[PDB]
């Protein structure tokens, strides 16, 4: 098919370089361009700067004439970003996009798009979660229903992948966006509500992996009888 | 730099309404260089329209595109479910400069649906560990405006707590939220009532949900 592919996350101390690829398939990638765009968490699509396959010539925006070089190696269909420098505020999601072209004819505009790379810039330590349970009491249940969860706290970096009953749960669940804490750490809750008279007969278990930590956590949450 | 501008920030509207998105430019952009996408939580923008009005390959005609100079409208003729997103206008005048729009959300509007609250004192697991963590949960609401006032000991709480929302539910249209309230062990154990006060569109006077430490 189609497709750009990009390299996985990095997290960064501040003042390194961070290398992010694209790999092209399924196009004339030496007919096209590649363009690097990057978002950070609530915030608006943000210009880096291109390259066109054929020649290599580059075009940065301002913000990063000094400290960006977008590269391509044409035998490998692959483009570059290196990032230099690196400082908290470069913390976002990194998209590279390419003009579909098919032997010389192409698009007018930027319509492939990579999957985008998470890049985190942070002077944080990795630190494994605490994961806590939220247990389902007469103060979490509402008419026929009750919520219970588990508190995956103090942790770095992003992510945690949180599942109920090894996947089995589904429906109900909200893992919330987790929150960057002062202390550096990030926060979130994994809550599911559930019909309250299952609470008897159905186990419910958080099921929290952390890799850079090697935290692996499966928290059964105990209902209260009060 | 060149500054794109769009309005309204979100367009709360039914399935099946017209939309109607502005992209206001600070200097004079000509029509040869203004695009526009769409984006998904989670996905890479999508290119709809280039050169002002014209749709990228495959683009549905209910998409389209005007303007000129200073002004920009992207249209929706009818609305799909598919059509929810964030939209963004970019400039891309000359081989550098290029700026994006700050996106407008366009957002399924539904009944209006109010939340269920549950409240979770802290784990006696993380009181031995020093810290004191109060989640209060509001379950599948709409609108997404909701106020969440912590009181412990009946005195309104600052600075000590986090909100987090889910995005809007693909199926029912419905938000969740999350407020914690942080605290050291030794702030926890020095207040007896914590109270998690709930003011929607949904509830004709605030839910409060509380409960005294230690009981539970």
């Amino acid at each position: 098919q189609v497709q750009l592919v990009q390299s996985g996350p990095e997290v960064k101390k501040p003042g390194t370089s961070v290398r992010v690829s694209c790999k092209a398939s399924g196009f004339t990638f030496t007919s096209s361009a590649v363009q690097w765009v990057r978002q950070a968490r609530g915030q608006r699509l943000e210009w880096v700067g291109w390259i066109v396959v054929g020649s290599g010539n580059t075009n940065y925006a301002q913000k990063f004439h000094e400290r960006v070089t977008i590269t391509r190696d044409m035998s490998t269909s692959t483009a570059y970003m290196e990032l230099s420098s690196l400082r908290s505020e470069d913390t976002a999601v990194y998209y590279c996009a390419s003009p579909y072209c098919s032997g010389g004819s192409c698009s007018d505009g930027f319509d492939i798009w990579g999957q985008g790379t998470m890049v985190t810039v942070s002077s944080a330590s990795t630190k494994g979660p605490s994961v806590f349970p939220l247990a389902p009491s007469s103060k979490s249940t509402s008419g026929g229903t009750a919520a219970l969860g588990c508190l995956v706290k103090d942790y770095f970096p992003e992510p945690v992948t949180v599942s109920w009953n090894s996947g089995a749960l589904t429906s109900g669940v909200h893992t919330f966006p987790a929150v960057l804490q002062s202390s550096g750490l990030y926060s979130l809750s994994s809550v599911v509500t559930v019909p309250s008279s299952s609470l008897g007969t159905q186990t419910y278990i958080c099921n929290v992996n952390h890799k850079p930590s090697n935290t692996k956590v499966d928290k059964k949450v105990e209902p209260k009888s009060c | 730099d060149i500054v794109l501008t769009q309005t309204p920030g979100t367009l709360s509207l039914s399935p099946g309404e017209r939309a109607t998105l502005s992209c206001r430019a600070s200097q004079s952009v000509s029509s040869s260089y203004l695009a526009w996408y769409q984006q998904k939580p989670g996905q890479a923008p999508r290119l709809l329209i280039y050169g002002a009005s014209s749709r990228a390959t495959g683009i549905p005609d209910r998409f389209s595109g005007s303007g000129s100079g200073t002004d920009f409208t992207l249209t929706i003729s009818r609305l799909e479910p598919e059509d929810f997103a964030v939209y963004y206008c970019q400039q891309y005048v000359g081989l550098t400069g290029w700026t994006f729009g700050q996106g407008t959300k366009v957002e399924i509007k539904r009944t209006v649906a109010a939340p269920s609250v549950f409240i979770f004192p802290p784990s006696d697991e993380q009181l031995k560990s020093g810290t004191a963590s109060v989640v209060c949960l509001l379950n599948n609401f709409y609108p997404r405006e909701a106020k969440v006032q912590w009181k412990v000991d009946n005195a309104l709480q600052s600075g000590n707590s986090q909100e987090s929302v889910t995005e809007q539910d693909s199926k029912d249209s419905t938000y969740s939220l999350s407020s914690t309230l942080t605290l050291s062990k030794a702030d926890y154990e020095k207040h007896k009532v914590y109270a998690c006060e709930v003011t929607h569109q949904g509830l004709s006077s605030p839910v409060t949900k509380s409960f005294n430490r230690g009981e539970c």
